C-alpha cells in the first residue's frame, strides 16, 4: 500500500479507482460513531461522542447551520469546520439575497461543489469527515449521507463511523416503523438509541457520551446536551 | 492489415462453411471492422456460434454476427498500431 | 454627447414588405455648423444576410459595428448562419455596459428563410424592440407623420422603394443636416441588391 | 512564485531544513562574547586561510544595527546580509512608528521572529546564520545579551560561543567565569574574550576582531595594535603559571 | 533521473523525445487524406471512416471550416484536432477586427504553428498530437497549402499527404510531377480537381470508396464550402465513366 | 523509461495517454446509461442501482437538466459527473446572455468538448473518469451527443455506456433496423425500458430503478422533463412482458 | 517527499502525524484547572548553568483573565500568540467585551491545517503546521474556570489536569487519582511541584521552573521567584510524613 | 493555479557546468549548417535549405529573417524555437529603440538583446533553453560591419566568419586560411560558396541555398524617393536566379 | 505532480552546504582566469578569454571587463550569459543612486545592492544561482582605492590582490610573496604578466587572449580616469616589460 499510483491526487489508478479517496473514506470509519434517521415530520438525529481520556470532555459531534437544519460530523473534527462555513455561508446566502431558507436537496449539491474542486486539481485535499445533513421545508424532512468524494444522496436513514455499517441492522427491520410515525418525537428519539446501541462494545450510552438533535415541522432544530438526553437513555 | 476492399472477401472466407440464415450482409462489418486483420475475423465467425447455442439456433442471424463482430473491438488491448515497418 | 465630437444623425430607416426587407440611409455627414462628408455611407455589413445602420455620434457607431464583426465571426464559424434576433442582441450588451461613454443609436434588420425581414431598432438607452418600420437620427424628425399614414403591410418591391424614397426626401428639404444621396440595399431571396438616388432625381417628385 | 513547501516534519519529530541548517553555523567562524556589569565585550574571528585582506576596505564582522546596540552573527554570509538590513530599517521604523528607540529586547524577539517567518513559509528556506545580540537599552545601564538560533528560539546568556570548537570554549567560560560575579570593569571583560580565542585562533593576530559596546551609545573598536596589546599580558601569565 | 524523457528537454542525444512522440499520435486514427493545388483554387479529399452505424454522417467529418475564405484538414485524434479548431477560430476574428482585412491562409499556419511552438518549449503544456494543414485561396500568391506540423514547423507544400501511409501517397503525387514538370494541376474548372485528386487516392490505396466514405473539401477564392453526399457521389460516377 | 502513466501530459511511447485509458475504466465501474434519438426528440433514460433498501424511491434524480432544452445524463464517478454540468450551466447562462435564444445541441458540445480538454493538457489537474451523455431539441431537427473521458464526440442516433454497455447499446443497432424510416417519442419511451432490462443480466444480482425523460416539439415543445404519472407504469409492463 | 496534502493509508495527513510527535521532544508542560482558579506551569530545561530565568518564557499573556502554555518547539508558539492575541484583543472592539475561552481556542486552532501548496479558493501561504501544543486557560461569567488544549491537529479538548510533553504518558496518569472537584488554589500549588520535582532531573527551583495563576479578581499573574521559592520549601515538608 | 512548476529546468551538473547548455549545443551540430563571412564592403552570410518532403516549396521557407533593415540573421538546423527568438526580438528591437531613440539599435546592441532573451531561458523557471544558435551581421556609423556568433547557452561573441552545424567541424578550419584583412563583397560570396559546395551532399542549385548580403543603400529596395538622407536598406535578399549566376561562376 | 521533477534546487545538505551553489563554484574554474591587482596610484586589473582563434574579433570587444560607471571597473570571470543579467541590473542601481542623491556611488553599496539578488536565487525562487563571478574595482574619497570580489554564493570580502577563474590557488601563491604597498601603477602591471603567462595552458603569450583595463589618476587630485587597454597598447607594454 501506501504510495504508489494515486498517491498524487491527479493520477488514476489502473484498476479505475482512486486510493485518495479511499483514503479519506477509511478515514470516517475509524472516526467516531453516529446514526440518524427521519420521518415524515420530524428528522431525529443522534451522535456519539468520545475522549482520549475521563477527565477530558468530549467535543460536540454536532454543529448547528440554521434553526431548520442541522448536521453532524464523522471524522477529522476541523475539516467538517471549514465545509460548515459553506454551509453557513449559502444559508445566510439564500437568506439575504432569495429571503429563502436552504433546502436540503440544494445543500447537497452546493456541497458536493465544494470537494470536487479540491480532487481535481493538485495543491488540495478532499476532506475525510462525514456529514448528515438533516432539516424540514415545505417538501419534507430529508436526511443526506456526504462522502469524501462528495457523492449526495437521499436516505431514510444511515450510519458513519466506527462499526456504523453493522448497525444498520435494526435500521433495516425497523425501517417500515418510523417512517410511519408522525407526531410522536419522543418514540423517534428513542428509536435511534437502539440502533447505536448495536454499535457499543466498550463503553455504553452515558449521559456526557449521547448527543441527540431533532429537528421538525412545529420544532426546530435544538440540541440537545448534558441531562437533556438523560431521559431518553 | 488487409483494408476494407481487402476484409470485404475475407468475411465470406470465414462464413463460407459456417451455416447461416438466407438473408445476409457483410457490409455491415466492414464499417465495424477498426483496425482488425484477416485472422480476428474468424474470431468474430468463432464468437457469433457459441451467442446462437443459448437461442437455440443452428443458423447464426445477421444480429449475432454484429454482436461478435464489435466484441473484438470492445476488447481491444491488442495495440496492433505500433509497427512503422511497413515499407 | 460632448463638444466637438462627430455625429452622424441624419434619417434611417426600414421596412419590411413580403418577398423581404430594404433598408436606406443618406450620405450626408454634418455637425452643427458644417457638413463634413457628404460621399460617405452609414450601411455596414456585419454579415452577408444581416445589415446594420448607424446614427449618432460616428465613431460610437463604427467602433460597435466592427466588435459585433468580431462577435459574429466567432458566431458564424462556431455554429452555423446567424438570425435577426442573435445579431440584434450583441448591439445591445455592447450599448448597455458602454451607455455612458458609447451613447447612439443603431439599427439592424436581416433577412431569414422562416421569418423573412425582421427590423430591431436601438434608440439611445440601448433596447432593442421588433417594428415593422423604424426611424432614428435627426434628419427622420420630420417624417413621423408621413411614415405612419401611408404605411402598408406586406407590400411589393415597386410599393416599398417608393415608400423610402418619399420618406427620406421630407428629411432632407426639411431639414438640412441631412441630405445627399440617398443609398439603400435590397435583401431578397436571390441576394443584396444596392440601389442609389440622386438629388435631381426624388426632389422632383 | 515559488510556492512549493521546503520545511517538512521529519518521522522523528525533527526537521530536515532546521538540523542540516545548523551545521552551517558549527562550519562558521567562532563567535564568542561575554558581558560585564558597566561593559560588553563581542569577540569574532575570521579566516585565517585567506591573506591579503586589507582590513580598512574588509566590512566589520561585527554590523552596527543601532548606537546603542550591535550584531555579531556566525554562520552563512548569504543569509547574514537579509538579517542585518531588514533589522537596520525595522530600527528606524520602530522610531518612525512609536517615538521610541529600540530595546535589545525587542531587536532580539524580532529578528527571531522573522526567522520563524520563513520556516513556517512555503517557498523559502531558513537561515543558515546565527546572530548574536547584545547593547544596553536606553536610560538602562543594564546588559542585555540575547542569542539567535537559526530555528527562531532566542535566550539571554552570560557568556556564549557559536561556531566551530563551541562546546570547548562553554566549559571554558564555565569554570573560569562566574555569572553570580561579573567583572565591573571594561579590562577585566576584554581579556575574558581573548582567553577563549586561544584555543580557536590558535596564536594569530589580524583574524581576531574584538568589538566593545559601552552605554550612552559609545561603540570604541579595538585596533589591531590594540588587540595584541591584551595578548602578550595574557600569553606571559599563562605559561608561566 | 528517469524523467528526462517523460517532459521536453535537451537529450543526451541533441533531441526531444516528447516531440518524436506527437508525431506517433497521429497515425493512431489510421486516417489518410491529401491535398493538392488547382490552377485557380485549392481541393482537399479525406478518407470519411465511420466505425458504428450510430454515428451521423452529416456529424462526423475531419475537415472543419476556420472562415468563410479559409478551409482546414486535421489528421489524428478528435479531440486535440478540435482544440486547435477553436484556437485558429479566434486568430482569424482577432485580426479582422484589430488588425484589417480576412486573414489569409499563410499568416493563420504561421500564427497556430507559433502558438504550438510555445507550448513546446514550455514544460508544463503538452504539445498536440495531431497535424494542422490549412488550404485556401489568396488573393496575391493564388493557391497555397501550408502544412503545420506538431513541433511548430511550418512550410509550404505543393501537394501534401497525411497518414501512415503518406510515404506511399506522396510516391503518387511525386511522379505526377516529374513527368509533367508542373508544380500545379492546369485544369481551370474546380470539377475535374475533385476528381483528379481521387482517381489518384484509390488507385494507391487499392480501394473504391463510397459517397459516405469520403469528404471532399473545396476552397475557391473568398469562398469556401464542403461538398455534400450528393456532390461526392456525382464525381464517382464521372470517374467510371472516363477511366 | 518508467512512470509514463503517472502524470497526464506524459505521452506514450505509441502516442497515446495511461491517464486517460484509466479513466475509461472508472466509467464501465458506474451505472449505466442509455438513449435514444428520433426526428421529433431525443430520450434520455438511466438505470440506477439501488443498494440497499435504505434508499427513498424516486426522490433522487440523476439527470441534470440544462435549461429547459437540454437534459445530462452521466455514466461514471458521480462528483465528475456534477462538475460537467455546473460548468455547462454557465455557459448556457453566458450564452444566453449575450447571444438572446438558448444555445442549440451542437452548439453546447463544444462547450464540455473543450473544458475537458484543458484538463488533459495540465499535470495539475485530472481529466473527467465519467461519461456523460446529453442532448435535446435545437432549433433545426434534433440531436445527441455523448462526451468520452479523452473528449472525443461525434453526433451519435443512440448512446450508452456503463455496465451494460456491451448489451444494452448493441440493442441499439436492432433499433435501427427496426424503425429505419423514423421512430415516434412515444414509442421510444418504451422501448428504452425495454433496453434497461435486456442489459439487467448482468445487474439482477442488486436492486434497479428505471428513470426515463423525453424532450421533443410534438407534446412538450422544447420541455426537458422526467416521466411521471401512468405513462412510466406503462412503459414497465410493455418493457417486463419480453422478460 | 511529498505534497502536505497527502493522505496516509490510516486516513490522516503526513503534516498532522509527525508533528505530534514533536511534542515529546521538548520540555514538559502540567497545568491544572479548579473551581477558584486555574494553576499552570512550565519547565525551561536548561542545558547550561549560566542560562538567565528570564530567558525562556513558556508562559504567556493573551488577556488578563485568559493566559496559556506551551511546549515542545517554541518556534511555532510565538506565531500563533501574535494570531492568538489578534482573535483576543480585537474581538473586545468589535463586541465591547471579553471573548470566549472556547471560542479564543477554536479561532486559534483553525489556523493549524490551513496550510498547502497552492490552495484553490483563496491565499493561504504555510509551509508546515504548526508543531508546538498549547494549553488555553481562562475564566468567564458563565462556565467558569476552564483548560484546553491545542493540538496539532486542530482539535481540542477540555481538561481539568492536563500533562503534555515528555510527561504526556508517565506524568499524564499520576494525575488520575490525584485531582479532586474539590481541589482549593492552594492545594493545586503544591500538588504541580510534586508532579514536576519527580519528574525533573536535578532538585526544583524557580530557575529550572516557572509557575502562572489566573483567577477572577487578579486574573492572570506569574508567581515571583521568591513566591515561588516559599512553595517549594513548603513541599519539602509534605514529602516526608510518615 | 495555472502551472505548478515554478523550477528553472536547468541545474548545475556535479562536473561543473549546466546540463541544458551543453545538450543544447550538441543539438545545434544535428542540423543544416550555416555561416558567414564578413569583409570590408559588406557582410556575406550563406546557409542550405534541406527539404523534408521532395514535394515541398523553398520559396515559402525563408531561413534568413529580418529584424532590422540594416541587419540580418541566420540560424542552424530546424530551428524550432527561431521563430520564437525572431518574433520576441522584432518587438524589443523597435519597442526599446525605435520606439525610444527613433532609430534602429546597432549590430553590438541587438545582440545583446537577442541573447537578453535567451539568457532568461536558462534562469527563470517554466521554461527550456533555446537550442537554436543564431548569427547576428549588420553594419552601423560607429562599429562598422560586425558579425556576432550568438550561442545557445546565452552568450555572444565577436567572430570574423564562422559556420556552425552539422559541418561545423571542417568548415571552420576551412576558413581560417581563406580570410585576410582585404576583401570585397562579391569576392567573399565565392569563399562561401566554395566552404558550403563540399558539405552539400544533396542537390546542389540556387533553390537549395539562401545566400544572403549585406551592401550598401540601395534606393530600390527603400520604396520611396525624394529623401537624400535615408538611401534605402543595405540588407538584401538575393533571388533564386542571381544565386544560380554566381554557382556556376566557380 | 510538479513534485518529482523538481530537483530541489536550494536545500540544506548533511554536510550544512547548498548542493547547486557547490557546483557552481566548480564553474569558474571552468571559465577565464580574472586577477584584479591593488597599487597605490590606481588598481589594474587582468583577464583571459577563453576560446580564442584567428577567426575571433580583435578590434572592439571585451568578453571579461565592463565598465558600469566612470570611476568604477568590473571584471567579468564566468558565465557570459548570467553575468548580462547582473551587469544590466548594476548600472540601474548605479544610476538610480546618481538621480536621487545626486554623487558618485561607492563600490561598497554597489556590491552590496548586487549581492543580494544573488542571495536571493539562493533563499527564495527556487532557480538557480548566477554561476558567474565578479571583481569591482573603483576609486572613492571615502576610502580611498577599493578592490572587491563576488561569488555565485553572494558574498564579498576585501581584497589588495584577487584571483579567480582557472587556477586559482596557483596564481595567488606567485601573488603573495610579490606584493608589496608601495607597489606603483607600472610596477602592478608587470605582476599581472608574469602571473598569467606560467599559469596559462599555452607555450608562448600573445596579446589576443588578454584584457587589461586599469585606473589612472590624472595630474588633477580627486578624480580619476578609466582608460580600457586597446590591443595597440597591450602589445607595446609586452615588449617594454620583456614578456613579448
Amino acid at each position: 500500500f501506501r504510495n504508489n499510483y494515486d498517491g498524487d491526487t491527479v493520477t488514476f489508478s489502473p484498476t479505475g479507482r482512486l486510493f485518495q479517496v479511499e483514503y479519506a473514506l477509511e478515514a470516517i470509519k475509524q472516526g467516531s460513531v453516529t446514526v440518524g434517521l427521519r420521518s415524515n415530520t420530524h428528522a431525529v438525529l443522534v451522535a456519539l461522542k468520545r475522549n482520549a481520556d475521563e477527565l477530558s470532555s468530549y467535543q460536540k459531534k454536532i454543529i448547528k447551520c440554521d434553526e431548520h437544519m442541522g448536521l453532524s460530523l464523522a471524522g477529522l473534527a476541523p475539516d467538517a469546520r471549514v465545509l460548515s462555513n459553506y454551509l453557513r455561508q449559502q444559508c445566510n446566502y439564500s437568506s439575504l439575497v432569495f429571503n429563502r431558507k436552504l433546502a436540503v436537496e440544494r445543500a447537497g449539491h452546493l456541497l458536493c461543489d465544494k470537494a470536487q474542486k479540491n480532487t481535481q486539481s493538485y495543491g488540495g485535499r478532499p476532506y475525510g469527515v462525514g456529514l448528515l445533513i438533516i432539516g424540514y421545508d415545505k417538501s419534507g424532512a430529508h436526511l443526506l449521507e456526504f462522502q469524501p468524494s462528495g457523492n449526495v444522496t437521499e436516505l431514510y436513514g444511515t450510519a458513519i463511523g466506527a462499526r456504523s455499517q453493522g448497525a444498520k441492522t435494526y435500521l433495516e427491520r425497523t425501517l417500515d416503523t418510523f417512517i410511519k410515525i408522525d407526531g410522536n418525537p419522543d418514540e423517534l428519539i428513542k428509536a435511534g438509541v437502539e440502533a447505536i446501541s448495536q454499535s457499543l462494545r466498550d463503553e455504553s450510552l452515558t449521559v456526557d457520551n449521547l448527543s441527540i438533535a431533532i429537528v421538525g415541522k412545529d420544532t426546530p432544530f435544538t440540541i440537545y446536551d448534558g441531562e437533556a438526553v438523560a431521559k431518553y437513555i | 492489415l488487409p483494408n476494407e476492399a481487402g476484409r470485404l472477401e475475407i468475411f465470406k472466407i470465414h462464413t463460407a462453411k459456417v451455416k447461416k440464415t438466407g438473408e445476409f450482409d457483410f457490409e455491415a462489418a466492414v464499417k465495424m471492422s477498426d483496425g482488425f486483420n484477416g485472422a480476428d475475423i474468424r474470431n468474430c465467425a468463432t464468437e457469433a456460434g457459441f451467442f446462437a447455442i443459448r437461442d437455440d439456433r443452428d443458423h447464426i442471424n445477421p444480429d449475432d454476427l454484429m454482436k461478435a463482430v464489435r466484441k473484438v473491438a470492445e476488447v481491444k488491448k491488442l495495440e496492433g498500431t505500433i509497427e512503422y515497418q511497413k515499407l | 454627447l460632448k463638444k466637438g465630437e462627430v455625429s452622424l444623425g441624419t434619417s434611417i430607416m426600414a421596412v419590411t414588405f413580403k418577398d423581404g426587407v430594404i433598408l436606406g440611409a443618406d450620405s450626408r455627414t454634418t455637425t452643427g455648423a458644417y457638413i463634413a462628408n457628404r460621399v460617405t455611407d452609414k450601411l455596414t455589413r456585419v454579415h452577408d444576410k444581416i445589415w446594420c445602420c448607424r446614427s449618432g455620434s460616428a465613431a460610437d457607431t463604427q467602433a460597435i459595428a466592427d466588435i459585433v464583426q468580431y462577435h459574429l465571426e466567432l458566431y458564424t464559424s462556431q455554429y452555423g448562419t446567424p438570425s435577426t434576433e442573435t445579431a440584434a442582441s450583441v448591439f445591445k450588451e455592447l450599448c448597455y455596459e458602454n451607455k455612458d461613454n458609447l451613447t447612439a443609436g443603431i439599427i439592424v434588420a436581416g433577412y431569414d428563410d422562416k421569418n423573412k425581414g425582421e427590423v430591431y431598432t436601438i434608440p439611445l438607452g440601448g433596447s432593442v424592440h421588433k417594428l415593422p418600420y423604424a426611424i432614428a437620427g435627426s434628419g427622420s424628425t420630420f417624417i413621423y407623420g408621413y411614415c405612419d399614414k401611408n404605411f402598408r403591410e406586406n407590400m411589393s418591391k415597386e410599393e416599398t422603394v417608393d415608400f423610402i424614397k418619399h420618406s427620406l426626401s421630407q428629411a432632407i428639404k426639411w431639414d438640412g443636416s441631412s441630405g445627399g444621396v440617398i443609398r439603400m440595399v435590397v435583401l431578397t431571396a436571390a441576394g443584396v441588391e444596392r440601389l442609389i438616388f440622386y438629388p435631381d432625381e426624388y426632389e422632383q417628385l | 512564485g515559488y510556492d512549493r513547501a521546503l520545511s517538512i516534519f521529519s518521522p522523528d519529530g525533527h526537521i530536515f531544513q532546521v538540523e542540516y541548517a545548523l551545521e552551517a553555523v558549527k562550519r562558521g567562524t567562532c563567535a564568542v562574547g561575554v558581558k560585564g556589569k558597566n561593559c560588553v565585550v563581542l569577540g569574532c574571528e575570521r579566516r585565517s586561510t585567506l591573506k591579503l585582506q586589507d582590513t580598512r576596505i574588509t566590512p566589520s564582522k561585527v554590523s552596527k544595527i543601532d548606537s546603542h546596540v550591535v550584531l555579531s552573527f556566525s554562520g552563512l554570509n548569504a543569509d547574514s546580509r537579509i538579517l542585518i538590513e531588514k533589522a537596520r530599517v525595522e530600527a528606524q521604523s520602530h522610531r518612525l512608528t512609536l517615538e521610541d528607540p529600540v530595546t535589545v529586547e525587542y531587536l532580539t524577539r524580532y529578528v527571531a521572529g522573522v526567522q520563524q517567518r520563513y520556516t513556517q513559509s512555503g517557498g523559502v528556506r531558513p537561515f543558515g546564520v546565527s546572530t548574536l545580540i547584545a547593547g544596553f537599552d536606553p536610560r538602562d545601564d543594564e546588559p542585555k545579551l540575547y542569542q539567535t538560533e537559526p530555528s527562531g528560539i532566542y535566550s539571554s546568556w552570560s557568556a556564549q560561543t557559536i561556531g566551530r570548537n563551541s562546546k570547548t570554549v562553554r566549559e571554558f567560560l564555565e569554570k573560569n567565569y562566574d555569572r553570580k560575579e561579573p567583572p565591573a570593569t571594561v579590562e577585566e571583560c576584554v581579556k575574558l574574550t581573548v582567553r577563549s580565542l586561544l584555543e580557536v585562533v590558535q596564536t594569530g593576530a589580524k583574524n581576531i576582531e574584538i568589538t566593545v559596546v559601552k552605554p550612552d551609545s559609545d561603540i570604541v573598536a579595538l585596533s589591531s595594535e590594540e588587540i595584541n596589546q591584551y595578548v602578550t599580558q595574557i600569553e606571559q601569565e599563562k605559561q608561566e603559571q | 533521473a528517469g524523467y528526462d524523457r517523460h517532459i521536453t528537454i535537451f537529450s543526451p542525444e541533441g533531441r526531444l523525445y516528447q516531440v518524436e512522440y506527437a508525431f506517433k499520435a497521429t497515425n493512431q486514427t489510421n486516417i489518410n487524406s491529401l491535398a493538392v493545388r488547382g490552377k485557380d483554387c485549392t481541393v482537399v479529399i479525406s478518407q470519411k471512416k465511420v466505425p458504428d452505424k450510430l454515428l451521423d454522417p452529416t456529424t462526423v467529418s475531419y475537415i472543419f471550416c476556420i472562415s468563410r475564405t479559409i478551409g482546414m484538414v486535421v489528421n489524428g485524434p478528435i479531440p486535440d484536432a478540435r482544440n486547435a479548431a477553436l484556437r485558429a477560430k479566434a486568430e482569424a476574428a482577432e485580426f479582422r477586427y484589430k488588425y484589417g482585412y480576412d486573414m489569409p491562409c499563410d499568416v493563420l499556419a504561421k500564427r497556430m504553428a507559433n502558438l504550438s511552438q510555445i507550448y513546446t518549449q514550455r514544460a508544463y503544456m503538452r504539445p498536440l498530437g495531431v497535424i494542422l494543414t490549412f488550404v485556401s485561396v489568396d488573393e496575391e500568391l493564388g493557391p497555397s497549402i501550408y502544412k503545420t506540423d506538431p513541433a511548430g514547423y511550418y512550410v509550404g507544400y505543393k501537394a501534401t499527404a497525411t497518414g501512415p501511409k503518406q510515404q506511399e501517397i506522396t510516391t503518387n503525387l511525386e511522379n505526377h510531377f516529374k513527368k509533367s514538370k508542373i508544380d500545379h494541376i492546369n485544369e481551370e474548372s474546380w470539377e475535374k480537381v475533385v476528381e483528379f485528386a481521387i482517381t489518384h487516392m484509390i488507385d494507391a490505396l487499392g480501394t473504391e470508396f463510397s459517397k459516405n466514405d469520403l469528404e471532399v473539401g473545396v476552397a475557391t477564392k473568398d469562398k469556401f464550402f464542403t461538398l455534400s453526399a450528393e456532390n461526392i457521389e456525382e464525381r464517382l460516377v464521372a470517374i467510371a465513366e472516363q477511366d | 523509461g518508467t512512470g509514463y502513466d503517472l502524470s497526464n501530459s506524459v505521452f506514450s511511447p505509441d502516442g497515446r495517454n495511461f491517464q486517460v485509458e484509466y479513466a475509461v475504466k472508472a466509467v464501465e465501474n458506474g451505472t449505466t446509461s442509455i438513449g435514444i434519438k428520433c426526428n421529433d426528440g431525443v430520450v434520455f433514460a438511466v438505470e440506477k442501482l439501488i443498494t440497499s433498501k435504505l434508499l427513498v424511491p424516486q426522490k433522487n434524480v440523476k439527470i441534470q437538466v440544462v435549461d429547459r432544452h437540454i437534459g445530462c445524463v452521466y455514466s461514471g464517478l458521480i462528483p465528475d459527473g456534477r462538475h460537467l454540468v455546473n460548468r455547462g450551466r454557465e455557459e448556457a447562462a453566458s450564452f444566453k446572455k449575450l447571444y438572446k435564444t438558448p444555445i442549440p445541441i451542437p452548439a453546447f458540445a463544444d462547450r464540455l468538448g473543450q473544458y475537458v480538454q484543458a484538463h488533459t493538457l495540465y499535470n495539475s489537474v485530472r481529466p473527467f473518469g465519467v461519461s456523460t451523455i446529453f442532448g435535446g431539441v435545437d432549433k433545426n431537427g434534433a440531436h445527441l451527443y455523448m462526451l468520452e473521458p479523452s473528449g472525443s464526440y461525434w453526433g451519435y442516433k443512440g448512446a450508452a455506456t456503463g455496465k451494460g454497455r456491451q448489451s444494452a447499446k448493441a440493442e441499439l443497432e436492432k433499433l435501427v433496423d427496426h424503425h429505419p424510416e423514423g421512430l415516434s417519442a412515444r414509442e421510444a419511451v418504451k422501448q428504452a425500458a425495454k433496453i434497461i432490462y435486456l442489459a439487467h443480466e448482468d445487474n439482477k444480482e442488486k436492486d434497479f430503478e428505471l428513470e426515463i425523460s423525453w424532450c421533443s416539439l410534438s407534446e412538450t415543445n422544447g420541455l426537458h422533463k422526467f416521466v411521471k404519472g401512468d405513462l412510466l407504469q406503462e412503459a414497465i409492463d410493455f418493457a417486463q412482458k419480453e422478460i | 517527499d511529498r505534497g502536505v496534502s497527502t493522505f496516509s493509508p490510516e486516513g490522516r495527513l503526513f503534516q498532522v502525524e509527525y508533528s505530534l510527535e514533536a511534542i515529546k521532544l521538548g520540555s514538559t508542560a502540567i497545568g491544572i484547572a479548579t473551581k477558584e482558579g486555574v494553576v499552570l506551569g512550565v519547565e525551561k530545561r536548561a542545558t547550561s548553568p549560566l542560562l538567565e530565568s528570564d530567558s525562556i518564557e513558556k508562559i504567556v499573556e493573551i488577556d488578563r483573565h485568559i493566559g496559556c502554555a506551551m511546549s515542545g518547539l517554541t518556534a511555532d508558539a510565538r506565531s500563533m500568540i501574535e494570531h492568538a492575541r489578534t482573535a483576543a484583543v480585537t474581538h473586545n472592539l468589535y463586541y465591547d467585551e471579553d471573548i470566549n475561552v472556547e471560542s479564543l481556542t477554536q479561532s486559534v486552532c483553525d489556523l493549524a491545517l490551513r496550510f498547502g501548496e497552492g490552495a484553490s479558493g483563496e491565499e493561504r501561504l504555510m509551509s508546515r503546521p504548526f508543531g508546538v501544543a498549547l494549553l488555553i486557560a481562562g475564566h468567564d461569567a458563565d462556565d467558569g474556570y476552564q483548560l484546553f488544549h491545542a493540538e496539532p491537529s486542530g482539535t481540542f479538548y477540555r481538561y481539568n489536569a492536563k500533562a503534555i510533553g515528555s510527561g504526556s504518558e508517565g506524568a499524564q496518569a499520576e494525575l488520575l487519582n490525584e485531582w479532586h472537584s474539590s481541589l482549593t488554589l492552594k492545594e493545586a500549588e503544591l500538588l504541580v511541584l510534586k508532579i514536576l520535582k519527580q519528574v525533573m532531573e536535578e532538585k526544583l527551583d524557580e530557575n529550572n521552573a516557572q509557575l502562572s495563576c489566573i483567577t477572577k479578581q487578579d486574573g492572570f499573574k506569574i508567581y515571583d521567584n521568591e513566591k515561588t521559592a516559599e512553595l517549594i520549601k513548603e513541599l519539602k515538608e509534605k514529602e516526608a510524613a510518615e | 493555479m495555472t502551472d505548478r512548476y515554478s523550477f528553472s529546468l536547468t541545474t548545475f551538473s556535479p562536473s561543473g557546468k549546466l546540463g541544458q547548455i551543453d545538450y543544447a549545443l550538441t543539438a545545434v551540430k544535428q542540423g543544416v549548417t550555416s555561416l558567414g563571412i564578413k569583409a570590408t564592403n559588406g557582410v556575406v552570410i550563406a546557409t542550405e535549405k534541406k527539404s523534408s518532403s521532395p514535394l515541398a516549396m523553398s520559396e515559402t521557407l525563408s531561413k534568413v529573417s529580418l529584424l532590422t533593415p540594416d541587419i540580418g540573421a541566420v540560424y542552424s538546423g530546424m530551428g524550432p524555437d527561431y521563430r520564437v527568438l525572431v518574433d520576441k526580438s522584432r518587438k524589443v528591437a523597435h519597442t526599446s529603440y525605435k520606439r525610444i531613440y527613433g532609430e534602429y539599435p546597432p549590430t553590438k546592441l541587438l545582440v545583446s538583446e537577442v541573447a537578453k532573451i535567451m539568457q532568461e531561458a536558462t534562469q527563470s523557471g517554466g521554461v527550456r533553453p533555446f537550442g537554436v544558435s543564431l548569427l547576428i551581421a549588420g553594419h552601423d556609423e560607429f562599429n562598422g560591419f560586425s558579425l556576432y556568433q550568438v550561442d545557445p547557452s546565452g552568450s555572444y561573441f565577436p567572430w570574423k566568419a564562422t559556420a556552425i552545424g552539422k559541418g561545423s567541424v571542417a568548415a571552420k578550419t576551412f576558413l581560417e586560411k581563406r580570410w585576410n584583412d582585404e576583401l570585397e563583397l562579391e569576392d567573399a560570396i565565392h569563399i562561401a560558396l566554395l566552404t558550403l559546395k563540399e558539405s552539400v551532399e544533396g542537390e546542389f542549385n540556387g533553390d537549395t541555398i539562401e545566400l544572403a548580403i549585406i551592401g550598401d543603400e540601395n534606393p530600390d529596395l527603400l520604396g520611396y524617393t525624394g529623401i537624400p538622407t535615408d538611401k534605402g536598406p543595405r540588407f538584401r535578399k538575393l533571388t533564386s536566379q542571381e544565386i544560380n549566376d554566381r554557382l556556376e561562376a566557380l | 505532480g510538479s513534485r518529482r521533477y523538481d530537483s530541489r534546487t536550494t536545500i540544506f545538505s548533511p554536510e550544512g552546504r547548498l548542493y547547486q551553489v557547490e557546483y557552481a563554484l566548480e564553474s569558474i574554474s571552468h571559465a577565464g582566469t580574472a586577477i584584479g591587482i591593488m597599487a597605490s596610484d590606481g588598481i589594474v586589473l587582468a583577464a583571459e578569454r577563453k576560446v580564442t582563434s584567428t577567426l575571433l574579433e580583435q578590434d572592439t570587444s571585451t568578453e571579461k571587463l565592463y565598465k558600469l560607471n566612470d570611476k568604477i571597473a568590473v571584471a567579468v570571470a564566468g558565465l557570459t550569459a548570467d553575468a548580462e543579467i547582473l551587469i544590466n541590473t548594476a548600472r540601474i542601481h548605479a544610476q538610480n543612486y546618481l538621480k536621487t542623491y545626486n554623487e558618485d556611488i561607492p563600490v561598497e553599496i554597489l556590491v552590496r545592492r548586487l549581492s543580494d539578488i544573488k542571495q536571493g536565487y539562493t533563499q527564495h525562487g527556487g532557480l538557480r544561482p548566477f554561476g558567474v563571478s565578479f571583481i569591482y574595482a573603483g576609486y572613492d574619497d571615502r576610502y580611498g582605492y577599493q578592490l572587491y570580489t563576488s561569488n555565485p554564493s553572494g558574498n564579498y570580502t576585501g581584497w589588495k590582490a584577487i584571483s579567480v577563474g582557472a587556477n586559482t590557488s596557483a596564481a595567488q601563491t606567485l601573488l603573495q610573496m610579490d606584493y608589496k604597498d608601495d607597489m606603483k601603477v607600472d610596477d602592478a602591471i608587470e605582476l599581472a604578466l608574469k602571473t598569467l603567462s606560467k599559469t596559462t595552458d599555452s607555450s608562448a603569450l600573445t596579446y589576443d587572449r588578454l584584457e587589461f583595463a586599469t585606473i589612472r589618476k590624472g595630474a588633477n587630485d580627486g578624480e580619476v580616469y578609466q582608460k580600457i587597454f586597446k590591443p595597440q597598447e597591450i602589445k607595446d607594454i609586452l615588449v617594454k616589460t620583456g614578456i613579448t
